[PDB]
């Protein structure tokens, strides 16, 4: 943000050096403080009146309070204030006049001033005290009540006590004074006048220049940041959707600060948030049954199905129920069902939170049971007293959407081993992505390892020997029987939050089993709301697809964090047959950059293996062998494009040498575009390709001179026999 | 065990090379055919692959001879996508170019004193078309390329 703007370079230093002597001799830090607020400030050369290009009609003279004194013959002006949105200070000059009655240049302070007052100390955090307490310097402290210089007209009240009672209704005139208190601590004549007359508001601006305008110029570049920020609820206002149980979530609030690493987790259901802590495990890979979110059963895998969300789904629970029984089929020992005994604390947050209503008792065998309804009609249900296991049944006058009727029956849930107890299962803490700092992943490497690769004399190859300890020691992710895919940190990371909420009281297990959805290229998941904590500790919660992306890049991305994204991003993946957009860098540049030998072989492919056709067919028309034959011509110079041989050359020649090429490949491509009947989609792609082509070439002139524009340039090139002088003759363009 | 779509490449590309269209290449045919698609089998290392099958005349390959070829070294290798995470990690701003600034940048935090001579160097060597910075394809190429 350059403060100040220079329009006019018109009179010799004169009028520059004349700007410059004013500002020299106002506090950087009164500047920084402008700018702060945005301002900036514009010197030009003759425009008196209303002649400005920011000088015409907005917030224009509304009341009539002008300078020092009041004035207000506008026409008569050289230097004005803005005053309404960002401040805009513009002044001008003329001839070698300010110095002789620098009663002039005074306003160019003031008319300045009224850029900090109102916004500086006077009122800015409130009329502080400090100011408040100043401003009673009217007649009641010191034995100065020479206070004649600013307040007249409005403040030849002395009698009245000027405090809280009174210094609100005029705002505005304890500005015209802040003001003239600044034109005269600054004029480069007149400080004294400040020092002789009121002793304190000299001091006052004394200290501010002591410090006191660094201050302004950091409680604001502070509120800089923190005002324009990524809205993302922080605290436990987030906390509270993000599901975590927060004994958890600070337990974890250690671990990101000891191995200094953001962890972000996707959205765990507050149905079994309590669950949790009360000691239910959670749900590993493998269980595949749904969850619930109503009855008792509610925050469990119902054994049974038609007992979860998708209650009805004749067809997903009759798949829901087939994977919980190979779920146990295939993990027998492991995976299995147990009876539903919701506890106490339970029973009192599934009312509170109306999804059970306990009334009515009844008998049966001798045993109690606190019938325990539900607004569902299919099933009924109801609590034991000795044990508080859970029973359902289908209605007299229902069925199951299977097919299926009968009686009282105890609710089952899924339940994993856990130290030789199957304990029942609830949702889990699914991590979304692990960010780890770049020097934690140092420290991931074995020094010996790193030592032996920075120990070399090939400049390019220690870059290489890096990337790959850092690729090995860090990027790479391998499948795995247990935790699904991760990494190895990504594992040893997946311990220390276990043993994390371990030492705080959890005996369900573990409360995060796999890796992170940064891999599910499988069945990728979109969740608007993503809860992250920072290596610092705070909580958060974006909002969005986009503010968790736009968050991600601004505090992991380009902030000094390894993070990469879901392989399955931008493409289209398989499982679920999903596409979920991320940013991608890569692809920003694509645009402007010449494809590969192979990845445009690679596009070819890919169309024939849609319309049927492709680029050439196997015949006899020696017209399908000419395309054949120049397809081959452009699947080469591409390839040339991107030659490792091109080191032995230096930055100049590389551009044209390889703008040259890059030239080569487009003129190919415009004599086949202009062939048979190269079938329309492909019509389309050389079409495309050109583009590039296009865009690279422009870039790498861009790069150099610049007057010249692709089309133009290539016009001037002849590709019919000879290509010999012809490259001679393209050097010669670019002169 | 590639895909299909692994396969329309391999032969898409296998075919173009194929000069006298047949069905087999020669052995220079088979260099260019790799080459094409990014890959590049040493002088001596080109045969032990198609010298490896000597049933078509001595050294000649047909499309399977070749699409079952495509397993020795890459029923295997995945490399390809890391690699591109590593760029993304060094392009630290988003532009989808690396600049020795952050070259230097990246490389340091993993704990290298580098010469801010010695880097310019680095990203030099790895431009190809000469515009100071070097982009993924670059960059593949830097890495890849043994
Ligand atoms: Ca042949
Ligand atoms: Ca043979
Ligand atoms: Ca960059
Ligand atoms: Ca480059
Ligand atoms: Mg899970």
């Amino acid at each position: 943000n350059n403060l100040v703007k220079t329009e006019f370079t018109n009179e010799t230093l004169d009028k520059i050096q004349q700007t410059q002597d004013l500002l020299k001799k106002i506090p950087k830090d009164v500047l920084e403080i402008y700018s702060e607020l945005g301002g900036e400030i514009y010197f030009t050369d003759i425009d008196l009146v209303e002649h400005k290009e920011l000088q015409d009609l907005s917030e224009e003279e509304k009341n009539s309070m002008n300078s020092r004194g009041e004035k207000v013959p506008f026409a008569s002006r050289f230097v004005f204030e803005k005053k309404r949105e960002t401040p805009k200070l513009i002044i001008n000059i003329k001839d070698y006049a300010i110095n002789s009655e620098q009663s002039k240049e005074v306003y160019y302070e003031i008319g300045k001033g009224i850029s900090l007052d109102i916004i500086s100390k006077d009122k800015s955090l409130d009329p502080e005290f400090l100011n408040l307490i100043k401003s009673l310097s009217d007649d009641s402290d010191s034995s100065d009540l020479l206070f004649s210089q600013k307040f007249k007209e409005k403040l030849e009240l002395n009698n009245k006590s000027i405090d809280i009672n009174f210094i609100k209704e005029n705002l505005t005139e304890f500005q015209h004074a802040f003001s003239l208190a600044f034109s005269y601590y600054f004029a480069p004549d007149h400080r004294t006048v400040l020092e002789l007359y009121a002793p304190d508001m000299f001091e006052y601006m004394n200290k501010l220049e002591k410090g006191g305008f660094e201050k302004i110029s950091e409680s604001l570049k502070k509120e800089g940041v923190e005002k324009d920020r990524i809205d993302v609820l922080k605290g436990e206002k987030a906390l509270k959707a993000s599901g975590l149980v927060p004994e958890h979530a600070d337990a974890f609030k250690k671990i990101a600060r000891e191995l200094n690493t953001y962890i972000l987790f996707r959205p765990v259901n507050k149905l079994a948030t309590n669950l949790i802590k009360s000691g239910v495990a959670t749900k590993g890979l493998n269980v595949h049954g749904k969850s619930s979110d109503w009855g008792p059963v509610a925050g469990y895998i119902p054994f049974d199905q038609d007992l979860s969300k998708k209650h009805g789904q004749q067809l997903a629970v009759e798949k829901g129920n087939l994977e919980n029984k190979k779920s146990i089929t295939e993990h027998e020992g492991e995976i299995g069902k147990i009876p539903l005994k919701l506890d106490h604390l339970r029973i009192e947050e599934l009312k509170e939170n109306g999804i059970i209503l306990k009334g009515k008792k009844e008998i049966d065998n001798g045993k109690k049971y606190y019938l325990l309804e539900s607004n569902n009609q299919v099933y009924e249900f109801r609590i034991s007293d000795e044990n508080n296991e859970v029973q359902y049944k289908t209605k007299e006058g229902k069925i199951t959407v299977l097919g299926e009727k009968f009686n009282w029956r105890n609710i089952e849930v899924m339940a994993k081993n856990v130290e030789g107890v199957l304990k029942p299962l609830t949702a889990d803490y699914d991590l979304f992505a692990l960010a780890p700092s770049l020097t934690e992943i140092k420290k991931q490497i074995p020094q010996k390892e790193w030592d032996k690769v920075v120990n070399t004399p090939n400049s390019l190859e220690k870059q290489k020997g890096v990337t790959n300890l850092l690729i090995k020691y860090g990027i790479e992710r391998k499948p795995d029987s247990t935790k699904g895919t991760l990494s190895n940190w990504q594992k040893q990371m997946l311990d220390r939050l276990n043993e994390a909420v371990k030492y705080t009281g959890y005996t369900g297990g573990d409360v995060v089993n796999h890796g992170t959805e940064q891999d599910n290229e499988e069945f990728p998941e979109k969740d608007n709301e993503i809860f992250i904590i920072n290596p610092e500790g705070e909580f958060i919660l974006t909002k969005n697809w986009e503010m968790t992306g736009r968050f991600i890049e601004k505090n992991i991305t380009g902030k000094d964090y390894l993070y990469y994204f879901n392989r399955s991003y931008n493409k289209i993946a398989p499982g679920n047959k999903a596409y979920i957009e991320w940013t991608d860098p890569i692809t920003k540049a694509k645009i402007n950059t010449i494809p590969t030998s192979a990845e445009f072989i690679k596009n070819l492919s890919s169309i024939r293996r849609s319309s049927n056709v492709g680029v050439y067919k196997d015949s006899g028309d020696k017209d399908e062998f000419a395309k054949k034959e120049s397809v081959k011509k452009i699947a080469g110079y591409l390839s040339d494009y991107y030659n490792s041989a091109n080191h032995i050359f230096s930055q100049e020649k590389k551009r044209k040498i390889s703008i040259f090429r890059g030239i080569q490949a487009y003129n190919e491509i415009e004599n086949v575009l202009k062939s048979k009947q190269i079938a329309p989609e492909y019509k389309n792609y050389f079409q495309y390709l050109k583009e590039r082509i296009t865009n690279q070439v422009q870039l790498l002139l861009t790069h150099q001179k610049s007057n010249i524009e692709f089309k133009l340039l290539y016009k001037q090139l002849n590709f019919t026999e000879n290509e010999t002088d012809n490259f001679e003759v393209f050097q010669k363009i670019i002169d | 065990q590639l895909t299909e779509e692994q396969i329309a490449e391999f032969k898409e590309a296998f075919s173009l090379f194929d000069k006298d269209g047949d069905g087999t290449i020669t052995t220079k045919e088979l260099g260019t055919v790799m080459r094409s698609l990014g890959q590049n089998p040493t002088e001596a290392e080109l045969q032990d692959m198609i010298n490896e099958v000597d049933a078509d005349g001595n050294g000649t390959i047909d499309f399977p001879e070749f699409l079952t070829m495509m397993a020795r070294k890459m029923k295997d290798t995945d490399s390809e996508e890391e690699i591109r995470e590593a760029f993304r990690v060094f392009d630290k701003d988003g532009n989808g170019y690396i600049s020795a600034a952050e070259l230097r940048h990246v490389m340091t935090n993993l704990g290298e004193k580098l010469t801010d001579e010695e880097v310019d160097q680095m990203i030099r060597e790895a431009d190809i078309d000469g515009d100071g910075q070097v982009n993924y394809e670059e960059f593949v190429q830097m890495m890849t390329a043994k």
